[PDB]
């Protein structure tokens, strides 16, 4: 039935290496600060556009700031202006900068930087002081050696015999931070339709120095992604009836194994 | 012009046909802040790459800061090992090119 | 290591009573209890075999020469 | 295209990467199917229902 | 009791039995930097003591950070108390009252509140980042608050799985962290008795994600269990610190054999840990079964099918077991608190230890007077009723027993900030569930119901009909100053009372929040930072008051000072036309304001020592040094009041008759200020002359105080006045590359980069800089978005600095909605804040004189 799988770590590493070209090699979600579905939800609910983000119709009827009638509160002779309060600030702190924040979503704050040292040269030992690491500028009531403390004969470090690092240690460490599904080692099987390859491509920022048409392509792709994510509702409780199983149970149909191109020509002729 | 547009932003905040191409007026990200126009694309420690884009082009167009940092910090033996690895990669690149040469530069 | 021994160490910091092999009865705070039942105590009341009492600040009794100890009921649970 | 045509590769017709549009049109077909099935069923029937 | 409680290893009855014995109670505060593992460590302790509560595999259960805002944002917002019974490595159980505090720098008020009632501090330091801004600030705060301190180096698995450093260099990193901590402690404390070193047991090594925690003692105990003949205490004494192992002699030495042997630490502790982690992560399917068999660890087939991270957590949990190293640390190096009671009373209680009640409390016995001290107020989920969380320093709280509550303004003479109340129920607060009890003896933490009404921030609960000589514990002294200011109004004015109730409730909930009503009827809230104020606004708008509220744009609170002596000596007279005062104003010397604020000098001192300091340090004549009267708005303020009055011109007895009235007027004037009605900073007011009327009903009261304030205002205005801006100290933790981007963003906002250095052992850099508080708005988001999230910053108030422009300049012209250039920022800031406060349009140096 081809429903579930469980691979081995060397297989998973090799598949990751082959797929490298389709993956962004990101080890954190700090990249998506104010660029994830929650920030987009907040911007939509407030009818504001992130510079690189989509742009929807006002969820509510927008308050025209030419409508309020200059109370004592919003007097402009009292306001000290230093920097224009950009839309990013209002998405970042929806409750401190917005009046009437309705259907607004709070955004995950910082996450600690993942300081991972990608291993460029396989031949190197797994544990190795990479040049990227800043040097440690070197420089205690110890007992006296004359003391009679002696270890028994049996005693030695817990895993002396076992080697520190093996051939497939760096690979496993890298897989620990590989993106999904390359961080797994077992699971289920999906549909080629259900696997999108460039969703993570247009979820990222647009590369610098790109033409306006591709920039707008990015923005509209994000718009429809957000719309689907927001409008999603859970499916309903069906009874699991199968059309082709019913057909097979009938007597007007029979099964056979054919070449796909032959079936395609067959279907073209039948449709005509 | 930038200061005038900034003040304009402050003032404005406070006071049938089939088209197969999105209009250029729909574009967002048309900002006035340099911090938001040029946004310092990520340099993943000089060892991470954007998906899809050519690796050689990415290396060529990267800031080179991490290359300078590596040449500064690397020990002599580390530099020798890295140079040997780069030589191996260059040999692989040249062999791949020689195999996948165009017919205008073959025998 | 024995189950009763763990329960003894649990009584460290509590007021306990100790009878020796010679029947002198020492009541006070258990400071330290060793694995072999060696017992350091403080602010003791001692009741001799004749019935008379005395008061001591600091004592230490060897485990072997202890007949038994009474511990709080705070421990029983 | 704008990720395919970077570096040595220049503008041209040599980029075949069709999973994206293939998925788009399959998902459109998913929703269209019942509509056309219903239409053809109403048409090729012993009788006809309109209104 | 008999309430329903979750299944637990220990039993509530044993917990209550322990509660009576004060020698087995450990009051500890878990503090550290942001995201350094405190909450997950507490989660794991809770899991150890509650076999039913379990942390999700791919999601981390906290069991603190209970609030919805906390869960959504990912950052702890409020301190949480947890009372548990944890075993010792020896097997002896103790009672631990652990107050887990937030790590963010804005919420340091929670940490100070926890410190006030804690006896020990456990400082969590990340193994990769190292010592950071909040770690330094918290070390300073704890040593100044006179608490014993111990350290836990967390996230030691980053050295193995992220930086993949060699064992020796990981050891070097840990040693460097320890040296940094010791340096900071020595810098902030004169006494050297507090030295941190793992050999002594003051430092522990932990990885909360993978459930590892140990000291040298505990990891020697594991060796002892595997081979029975070792004294794990001596083994631990020898492990750490440049002690090389000789296996031929089976003996340790200070001298390295073979010039390639690793320290005993690397040989015995670090290396096997490296091996375990590497084998689990890289060779899970080839030789992991053999390695676990060697370790004696047997895991079921269902378990060994897990993914790498759950498998690591499970295997490490099975190997190490409980967190007994933490318990050993705390039990050894934190008072009883029978022992720690006396310093607590010496530092906090206002009546001093020498007092009879000081002795009665430093004894710390359940059978005595009641002297509870409540520092926190926790709101029920409905948000209606609050419960006072505090510690019992003497006596016993009984449910239903009437008590007397004293607020912060109560004095033994002004007996009107007290009120009799009745306590309804008592709780022993575990984080997500409250144990209800009937009583609580001294030396414990307790939640009290029914005493919330007569208190706002801090209170002391005593018994009525007794303790007639009872005085309040000192109000909390906060690590920083709340400067950011916002204004709040409702959307529908018909619902103002709801907003007022919400404002009161948030004032109670947030210890350092200051809510006030200006003269123009504007409700103002003061907070430390933008995230702080965002959380405050969320709670106000959603939890407490359920209305819609408009918020004004953020702005900071300025101060006023002078830069040169008054042009002429100013004077005034009472409406009675007697009681003439004559003053001058000048600027103070550099650092004197810092001394007064940091309490390097106290007015309570004997005039002998006070004049001694003033004469020896700041080059004053003893005549003036013994002529001090007041220290600004508070007893510790940055403005001084001297009386230069020579004895030949004014009867000193007569002057002393109105000393108190003149001091009151001076303090009020300094508190308000003439420029914009804000604090006056760094000014010396010198009473040059004082003609005092003869009769008390002609002087004092409603005659001198207004005249005193008017003279102070006139002298300050005559001296060249200036405004002072708050300045924030920013620390950015960026990659090796984005330093230039940080420079650019900071330069765009009047910033000044003080320093930029690498983090030893890590590929990152720390950039320390100074920013103006008023420009700091949106700075962190600017940085993060411009750098693509690779740079993160935390800012905190540092010092006051003079705004570049000259405020009292009427030549300048200001447009309503333009960012002004520097040379008249002072004028803009003065005029607009005057408008906000609702005062007149401009202030003239003659406004408060008697001549015009
Ligand atoms: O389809 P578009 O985005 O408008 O791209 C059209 C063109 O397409 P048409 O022939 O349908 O007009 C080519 O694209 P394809 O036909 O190959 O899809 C061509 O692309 P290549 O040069 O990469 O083959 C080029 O696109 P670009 O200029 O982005 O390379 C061009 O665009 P212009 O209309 O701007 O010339
Ligand atoms: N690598 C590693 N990460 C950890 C470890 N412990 C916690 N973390 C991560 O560190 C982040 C900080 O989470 P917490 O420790 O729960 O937060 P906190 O310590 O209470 O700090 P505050 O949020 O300010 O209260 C979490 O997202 C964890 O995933 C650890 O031992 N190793
Ligand atoms: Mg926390």
């Amino acid at each position: 039935t081809y429903q579930r799988w469980q691979f081995t770590l060397p297989m998973m590493s090799t598949l990751y290496r082959l797929a490298n070209q389709l993956l962004t090699d990101l080890v954190d979600d700090n990249y998506f600060y104010l660029f994830d579905l929650k920030a987009f939800f907040t911007s939509k609910a407030l009818n504001m556009a992130i510079p690189g983000g989509p742009k929807f119709e006002p969820l509510v009827r927008d308050i025209n700031l030419q409508d309020e009638d200059w109370n004592e509160f919003n007097d402009i002779n009292k306001i000290i202006i230093r920097q224009p309060i950009r839309t990013e600030y209002k998405i970042a702190f929806p409750y401190l900068y917005n009046n009437l924040p309705h259907h607004v979503h709070l955004t995950w704050y910082h996450t600690p930087n993942v300081v991972f040292i990608k291993t460029e040269d396989p031949d190197l030992p797994a544990f190795y002081f990479d040049p990227l690491i800043n040097p440690i500028s070197h420089r205690e009531p110890l007992p006296d050696d004359d003391e009679e403390f002696e270890l028994p004969e049996f005693v030695e470090p817990f895993l002396k015999d076992t080697p520190l690092y093996t051939d497939n240690t760096a690979n496993g460490i890298a897989l620990l931070w590989a993106p999904r599904p390359f961080n797994l080692r077992s699971g289920r099987t999906r549909r080629a339709l259900d696997i999108p390859l460039v969703k993570n491509w247009y979820r990222e920022h647009c590369p610098a120095g790109q033409p306006v048409k591709v920039r707008v392509s990015y923005q509209k792709l994000l718009k429809y992604y957000v719309l689907n994510a927001l409008k999603h509702r859970p499916p309903k409780a069906q009874k699991k009836r199968y059309l082709f199983r019913s057909f097979k149970a009938t007597k007007f149909f029979q099964s056979t194994k054919l070449d796909w191109v032959e079936v395609g020509l067959q279907v073209c002729r039948q449709g005509y | 012009k930038d200061k005038s547009k900034e003040l304009h932003a402050i003032k404005e905040r406070y006071l049938r046909k089939f088209v197969f191409e999105w209009d250029a007026s729909e574009d967002t990200s048309i900002d006035y802040n340099p911090l938001y126009k040029e946004r310092h694309q990520v340099q993943l420690l000089g060892r991470g790459f954007i998906a899809g884009i050519d690796l050689k082009q990415q290396k060529r167009e990267q800031s080179r800061f991490y290359g300078d940092l590596m040449e500064k910090r690397r020990t002599l033996e580390e530099k020798e090992q890295e140079e040997a690895r780069l030589r191996k990669l260059r040999k692989k690149e040249a062999k791949q090119r020689w195999d996948d040469r165009h017919w205008s530069q073959k025998k | 290591i024995g189950v009763p021994i763990k329960v003894l160490h649990e009584a460290e910091g509590h007021i306990v009573t100790c009878e020796t092999n010679t029947g002198e009865v020492y009541r006070g705070k258990l400071i330290e209890a060793e694995d072999n039942m060696n017992c350091q105590m403080s602010n003791i009341t001692v009741t001799y075999r004749d019935g008379r009492v005395a008061q001591l600040e600091q004592v230490y009794i060897r485990g072997s020469k202890i007949r038994f100890l009474i511990l709080p009921d705070m421990l029983k649970n | 295209y704008y990720r395919f045509n970077t570096g040595p590769v220049g503008k041209g017709p040599g980029c075949g990467f069709w999973a994206a549009g293939w998925r788009v049109w399959l998902f459109f077909m998913r929703g269209i199917t019942p509509l056309l099935e219903r239409w053809l069923g109403n048409l090729l029937a012993r009788q006809f229902e309109g209104r | 009791m008999e309430q329903t409680l979750p299944v637990t290893v220990y039993e509530m009855d044993f917990l209550a039995d322990l509660m009576d014995n004060s020698e087995l109670i450990r009051n500890v505060t878990l503090c550290g930097h942001l995201h350094h593992g405190k909450t997950c460590f507490v989660d794991c302790l809770i899991e150890q003591t509650h076999p039913e509560i379990r942390k999700r595999y791919d999601q981390d259960l906290c069991y603190t950070d209970i609030l919805f805002t906390e869960q959504e944002r990912g950052v702890g917002i409020k301190s949480t108390p947890v009372t548990v019974v944890l075993p010792d490595t020896k097997g002896k159980s103790y009672l631990f009252n652990i107050m887990d505090t937030p790590g963010h720098v804005n919420f340091s008020d929670e940490v100070t509140a926890g410190l006030r009632i804690s006896d020990g501090v456990v400082l969590f330091i990340d193994a990769a980042e190292g010592v950071m801004l909040n770690t330094e600030r918290l070390i300073k705060h704890a040593v100044q608050e006179r608490l014993a301190v111990t350290v836990c180096i967390n996230k030691i698995d980053r050295l193995i799985l992220e930086l993949k450093l060699p064992p020796t260099d990981a050891y070097y990193k840990l040693r460097h962290i320890v040296d940094e901590v010791n340096g900071l402690i020595s810098m902030y404390s004169t006494d050297e008795n507090l030295i941190l070193s793992p050999l002594l047991g003051n430092v522990c090594f932990s990885s909360s994600q993978y459930s590892i925690c140990f000291t040298l003692g505990s990891f020697a105990k594991i060796y002892a269990d595997t081979f029975g003949d070792i004294n794990y205490q001596e083994f631990a004494k020898r492990l750490w610190g440049d002690i090389y192992f000789n296996p031929k002699t089976r003996k340790f030495t200070k001298k390295a054999p073979t010039s390639s042997s690793q320290r005993s630490f690397v040989e015995f502790i670090l290396e096997p840990l490296y091996k375990i982690l590497a084998q689990v992560v890289g060779d899970v399917d080839t030789s992991l079964p053999r390695t676990l068999d060697e370790l004696g660890i047997h895991l079921t087939k269902e378990e060994l099918k897990l993914n790498i991270r759950p498998l690591l957590r499970l295997v490490c949990k099975k190997f190490f077991g409980e967190f007994t190293g933490f318990v050993d640390m705390c039990v050894q190096h934190i008072p009883s608190p029978k022992v720690g009671a006396k310093p607590k009373i010496e530092h906090t209680y206002t009546g001093g230890v020498d007092s009879d009640l000081g002795e009665a409390m430093s004894d710390c016995d359940p059978d005595g007077p009641l002297m509870c001290h409540t520092t926190k107020m926790y709101s029920t989920d409905d948000g209606v009723q609050f419960h006072a969380f505090g510690r019992v320093l003497s006596g016993t709280i009984h449910a239903g027993q009437p008590v007397k509550v004293l607020g912060e303004n109560y004095t033994l003479e002004d007996e009107e900030d007290s009120q009799i109340c009745t306590v309804g129920r008592l709780w022993i607060s575990v984080a997500r569930y409250h144990i209800e009890v009937n009583r609580v003896p001294a030396g414990n933490w307790v939640l009290i119901e029914g005493v919330d009404q007569p208190i706002v921030k801090t209170a002391t609960i005593t018994e009525p009909r007794g303790n007639e000589e009872a005085q309040i514990f000192r109000p909390l002294k906060f690590n920083t100053t709340s400067v950011i200011k916002i204004a709040v109004e409702p959307v529908n004015p018909s619902e103002l009372p709801k907003m007022l109730d919400g404002l009161r409730k948030v004032n109670k909930s947030y210890p350092s929040l200051t809510t006030k009503v200006e003269e123009s009827g504007e409700h103002v809230i003061l907070g430390t930072g933008e995230l702080y104020l965002d959380c405050v606004m969320h709670d106000l708008r959603k939890m407490y008051s359920e209305i819609d509220i408009k918020v004004a744009d953020p702005v900071v609170t300025f101060c006023e000072t002078v830069v040169e002596t008054s042009s002429l000596k100013c004077f005034a007279e009472t409406p009675n036309k007697k009681n003439k005062i004559t003053m001058i104003a000048e600027p103070l010397e550099k650092g004197l304001a810092e001394d007064i604020e940091n309490e390097v000098v106290q007015i309570t001192w004997n005039r002998k020592k006070l004049g001694e300091f003033f004469q020896t340090k700041y080059d004053w004549d003893l005549l003036a040094a013994r002529s001090i009267w007041a220290f600004g708005p508070d007893a510790t303020g940055p403005n001084i009041l001297v009386d230069d009055t020579l004895p030949s011109e004014v009867d000193k007895a007569l002057l002393g008759s109105v000393k108190d009235s003149i001091v009151q007027g001076f303090q009020w004037g300094t508190r308000e200020g003439p420029l914009c009605d804000e604090l006056i900073r760094n000014v010396k007011f010198k009473i040059l002359d004082a003609v005092v009327a003869q009769e008390p009903l002609h002087r004092g009261g409603g005659q001198i105080i207004p005249t005193a304030r008017r003279v102070v205002y006139s002298a300050f205005l005559m001296a060249t006045p200036r405004l002072m801006e708050p300045y924030y100290f920013v620390e950015v933790q960026a990659p090796a590359d984005c330093v230039s981007a940080v420079y650019t963003v900071l330069a765009r906002r009047r910033g000044h980069v003080t320093q930029d250095a690498p983090i030893p052992g890590s590929p990152l850099y720390t950039i320390k800089a100074f920013i103006p508080a008023i420009d700091s708005f949106g700075f962190e988001t600017d940085l993060r978005t411009h750098t693509q999230g690779q740079a993160f910053s935390l800012s905190v108030f540092h010092h006051w600095q003079i705004v570049p422009g000259d405020p009292l300049d009427k030549s300048i012209v200001i447009r309503p909605l333009e960012p002004q250039p520097a040379p008249h920022l002072a004028r803009e800031f003065m005029i607009k804040t005057r408008r906000r406060k609702g005062l007149s349009e401009d202030v003239s140096i003659s406004k408060f004189f008697d001549d015009p």
